[PDB]
């Protein structure tokens, strides 16, 4: 089905979100990967903006 | 007054529309004037139903 | 009216009326194609 | 008015254009069935149980739409028994619909992918009503040629 | 598209056409109260012909 | 007989009350079970078996849950219901103490896993 | 004919690259609610192509047919990538995009299956703004 | 086999034919002679020698050789009607007429001698045209009208609103009652002219003290009605009069009590299987649905009546002054209306001319 | 035919049973309601659902006391 092409198109959203979410959060720790996250907050796109609220309320815990 | 009857036929439109029924607009206006005179309304829809087979048997 | 609607797909200038017209010669034009197809079907 | 509504019904129901006394065969067919049947559970459960098995087969916001679009009717059971009992008879896109990219708050979910092969049979009807006309408009006159 | 500018002049007296197409014309400047016996004209090459001069007078 | 009327008979036995009166209730319950009609889970006995054999043995009642083992053989020898495992998760799930974890016990396969 | 088709095969080009690099934290909120509203005509795009070619290994399939069943993409794409190009160029960068959108929104006032379509993208990608 | 009918429910004529939507022949009840023999309206403007006796009385047959005169009248002289060539109906009076009953089916059996023929329940005839299985049957012409039509037909009714008056006896005492308003109508040539005066100025009867209020105390009075077919003042304070015949017995020439309320204990006098589901979907014809407005009155002494009204509501046709005959022509013409039928030779062995024996 | 009597049987016996398995869970059904909830079940229906709705409409029954 588009050999994969239309199935993996919406996976590749969250991957190369978090992949490029983890290289920017290297090396950090405590607050400060907890702030290294809500970066990404600030973001028009809903979609990543929704992954990115979620995993914040995780950390934020 | 008035225009409460012509919405009336706005909502007696649209649900015979999702109720999927074959009726039209002046079919519609019709049968609720049947039904103010207190005519039984299943007695309406053995009518409806066999003309509609007349209706096609006249080709 | 292929070369027709193209030069007024093309520049702007054409107006909203001029839009909708072509949009028109477009959509009856659309049938020609599908026509042209189910002759293409023979062998 | 009271006989008259039958006498034009009768036209309604009539096709566009013999025109001349089958519009008396049809009213004796109209009067056959009233009295036939005259001689020999109310509206708002009548219409849930239609409410129901639409909201199975898919599409459940129409049938969420039923209910509220009569709802209103509070401030004309009779009328609603019409549509109910002639429910079957009648003659066999959106961008917002369904789309994670688009809108304010959206929540997290992760993949649905039902909600893709859905619009995978949508693309499917697309193709395959007009392959189905396709085939009905090559018969139609190749027949004329061959008979 | 002449309905939907029509349809809309009828209740608010606004217009946007950037190539020209709707009949009623206005003339830019005399903003004053001039405005009232100047400002709109009516284009006599652009009343569609389904509707009278009377009509595109009306609706000015 | 068919689903809808079935469902309001049910209203009617709960409820203490007549037919046109509970279409409310009716309607709730018709926005409750419309949409959530296939399987959710993928269904399997052994294990509704024994989380309700866990809980009559958790309640000491351990003979119960010994009944419960020959119950079942009977329910099951007479070939009639082939849908079992639907109404003992039924009355498991009303069940009640005669007198919290719950997550890191075996469950249900979420069926999710594969399409249709 | 194959030359008559292939614009929408660049049309589509041009606007992957869009939604892929207006995507990134310099181009303010509005840019990125557009390329992500964009999305949802890429997959419609992917899935039309997936079944004309389990179409073309039936052999029910020809060019001429292709040539058909490809028009409402050719619109459609083309009312994309020209919009694209005008926010690279316009380098509206900021919340003056959306006076681009309305701008072309209301052009398309005539056109109906166009206008949706430009109506969809400033109704979703104004919401930051 | 194209059907005939009669719908002569009162002292009035209905000539329907082939089911058609109208009868044909709708002249009043009269025969000929003091010419030899003629029909009614024909032969009563030769006023000095050709009349009839009434040969139909306001509600039933005034003697047995009456119906075979009006079978020798335009049941045979007008329309090419031809009773031995196809079918024919006749109507009825309340529980049927017994003697004009036997010569009318004897006359059906040989002198117009039909082969097929159907006969009496003019009243539940009405029904057909009434749209209903339940009803009341207010639906006669002429002098006379008994509202006792059915439950389900089956000859049940559970409403018995007859009454010493009806929609044209009402018109005829109201023709002479503009002569008691003070106007100079007392003359049987008035007659015609207060025929046509107070049954269209005499228009929407309502309570008596806004009746007793708009006649002398507003400025409503009557209409002008000073034409030269003998009208001196018209009849639109009879209007306002009307509440005494009904609304009271004797005040205004009746016999029983006045003609909403006693219609109103008639529906109380009742079962309640019918008349609460009769008055649910009920509708009339004749003259009392012909009327000029006056039955709002009667619909609001049908609410007054009972408390627990249960939605009645009575419906009221224009075309009712021909739906008592084409009610008929439904009843009659349907594909299995064989309930009232008589016949040839099939039929005819146990007689077709009695009177209620063999018919029934 | 005694098929209409020998399939009879095994339904009077596979619902009473129920109405012991039924009973010792302790639960509140009555023997009408249950045979009400296994005639749905056989059809093909999920039982989480109506297992919510039966405690809801109960909560609703006895709250109103």
């Amino acid at each position: 089905l588009r050999r994969l092409l239309v199935w993996t198109y919406d996976p590749k959203i969250r991957l190369k979100t978090l992949a490029a979410l983890v290289d920017h959060c290297q090396g950090r720790k405590g607050g400060e990967l907890a702030s290294a996250v809500h970066a990404y907050t600030k973001t028009g796109d809903p979609y990543m903006r929704s992954l990115v609220q979620h995993i914040l309320s995780l950390v934020s815990h | 007054n008035l225009n409460a009857v012509r919405e009336t036929m706005d909502v007696l439109l649209e649900i015979s529309r999702i109720l999927n029924t074959g009726l039209d607009m002046e079919t519609l206006s019709i049968c609720v004037r049947l039904c103010e005179q207190g005519i039984n309304p299943e007695a309406l829809s053995s009518v409806i139903k066999e003309l509609r087979k007349a209706t096609e048997a006249l080709k | 009216i292929r070369r027709y609607t193209d030069q007024r797909s093309l520049d702007r200038s054409f107006g909203l009326v001029g839009q909708s017209f072509c949009a028109a010669l477009h959509q009856e034009l659309r049938e020609y194609y599908r026509l042209l197809s189910v002759l293409h079907s023979q062998l | 008015s009271i006989t008259q509504l039958f006498d034009d019904l009768c036209e309604a129901l009539l096709p566009a254009a013999n025109r001349k006394r089958a519009k008396r065969s049809l009213k004796k067919v109209a009067y056959n069935a009233l009295f036939t049947n005259l001689f020999q559970l109310p509206a708002r459960n009548k219409i849930l149980m239609l409410s129901f098995d639409l909201r199975v087969g898919g599409l459940g916001p129409k049938a969420d739409r039923l209910e509220e679009l009569v709802e209103e009717l509070e401030a004309v059971g009779s009328v609603l028994d019409l549509l109910v009992q002639l429910a079957g008879s009648g003659p066999p896109r959106d961008y917002f619909l369904n789309n994670k990219h688009v809108g304010r708050n959206v929540p997290y979910s992760g993949y649905d992918c039902d909600d893709l092969s859905v619009f995978e049979m949508d693309v499917q009807s697309l193709i395959s009503r007009e392959e189905c006309l396709c085939h009905s408009m090559i018969q139609e006159t190749l027949q004329v040629m061959e008979a | 598209p002449v309905l939907s500018f029509l349809y809309r002049w009828i209740y608010d007296g606004e217009l946007e056409d950037t190539y020209h197409e709707f009949f009623v014309a206005s003339d830019p400047t005399v903003k004053t109260d001039r405005l009232w016996h100047d400002k709109y004209t009516l284009r006599k090459s652009m009343i569609p012909s389904f509707m009278t001069m009377d009509q595109s007078r009306k609706v000015l | 007989k068919s689903p809808n009327v079935l469902l309001q008979n049910l209203c009617c036995r709960i409820l203490g009350r007549s037919e046109a009166d509970v279409a409310q209730q009716f309607q709730y319950a018709v926005r409750v079970i419309g949409s959530n009609f296939a399987p959710t889970v993928e269904r399997d006995e052994f294990l509704v078996a024994e989380k309700i054999k866990k809980e009559l043995i958790r309640q000491r009642r351990e003979a119960d849950a010994a009944l419960f083992s020959e119950l079942h053989r009977k329910l099951h020898s007479q070939g009639v219901l082939k849908n079992k495992w639907s109404i003992l998760y039924l009355l498991l799930s009303l069940s009640e103490d005669p007198r919290s974890y719950a997550t890191l016990f075996a469950q249900a396969l979420p069926r999710d896993a594969h399409s249709t | 004919l194959v030359h008559r088709i292939l614009p929408v095969a660049a049309s589509y080009s041009a606007v992957t690259r869009f939604i892929e690099e207006k995507s990134s934290f310099e181009y303010g909120q509005v840019n990125h609610a557009l390329a992500a509203a964009m999305r949802t005509l890429v997959k419609e795009h992917l899935i039309l192509v997936s079944q004309l070619e389990q179409l073309h290994r039936q052999g029910l399939l020809s060019l001429q047919k292709l040539w058909f069943y490809i028009q409402p993409a050719m619109r459609t794409m083309d009312i994309l990538a020209s919009l694209a190009t005008s926010v690279d160029k316009g380098e509206c960068l900021g919340g003056s995009t959306l006076s681009l959108l309305h701008d072309r929104s209301f052009s398309y006032t005539g056109d109906s299956q166009a206008q949706e379509l430009c109506l969809y993208l400033t109704k979703a990608a104004s919401a930051p703004y | 086999v194209a059907a005939l009918v009669v719908d002569n429910g009162s002292g009035m004529c209905k000539a329907g034919f082939a089911g058609d939507d109208a009868p044909r022949a709708v002249f009043p009840s009269i025969v000929g002679r003091p010419k030899d023999s003629y029909v009614g309206d024909e032969a009563q403007s030769k006023r000095g020698i050709l009349t009839l006796k009434y040969p139909i009385e306001h509600g039933i047959v005034t003697n047995w050789d009456d119906m075979e005169k009006i079978w020798h009248h335009t049941f045979y002289n007008e329309l090419r009607v031809a009773p031995e060539e196809h079918p024919v109906l006749l109507t009825e009076a309340p529980l049927n007429p017994k003697a004009n009953r036997e010569k009318m089916t004897q006359i059906m059996f040989e002198t117009f001698n039909t082969p097929a023929m159907y006969v009496a329940i003019q009243a539940v005839l009405s029904l057909y045209a009434s749209g209903r299985t339940t009803g009341i049957v207010l639906d006669s012409g002429d002098g006379v009208s008994h509202t006792v039509p059915i439950y389900e037909g089956y000859a049940l009714p559970h409403a018995i609103l007859r009454l010493d008056l009806a929609g044209r006896d009402l018109t005829d005492y109201l023709m002479k009652i503009l002569t008691e308003r003070g106007y100079s109508f007392t003359t049987t040539e008035e007659r015609e002219i207060v025929r046509d005066i107070k049954e269209k100025l005499c228009y929407v009867a309502l309570d008596f003290e806004q009746e007793m209020a708009t006649a002398a105390s507003s400025s409503s009075l009557e209409k002008s009605y000073e034409l030269k077919d003998g009208q001196v003042i018209t009849i639109g304070n009879e209007r306002f009069r009307c509440p005494e015949a009904l609304f009271q017995p004797s005040f205004l020439g009746m016999e029983a009590c006045g003609i909403h309320e006693t219609t109103y204990n008639s529906i109380m006098k009742c079962d309640v299987d019918i008349r609460k589901d009769l008055y649910a979907n009920t509708v009339l014809s004749g003259g009392t649905t012909m009327y000029p407005g006056i039955a709002d009155r009667m619909q609001k002494e049908i609410t007054a009546l009972a408390p627990s009204t249960m939605k009645i509501k009575i419906i009221a046709p224009p075309e009712r002054k021909y739906s008592v005959w084409i009610g008929g022509s439904i009843l009659a013409s349907l594909s299995t209306f064989q309930q009232m039928w008589i016949s040839k030779q099939e039929y005819d062995e146990s007689g077709p001319s009695i009177v209620h024996r063999k018919c029934f």
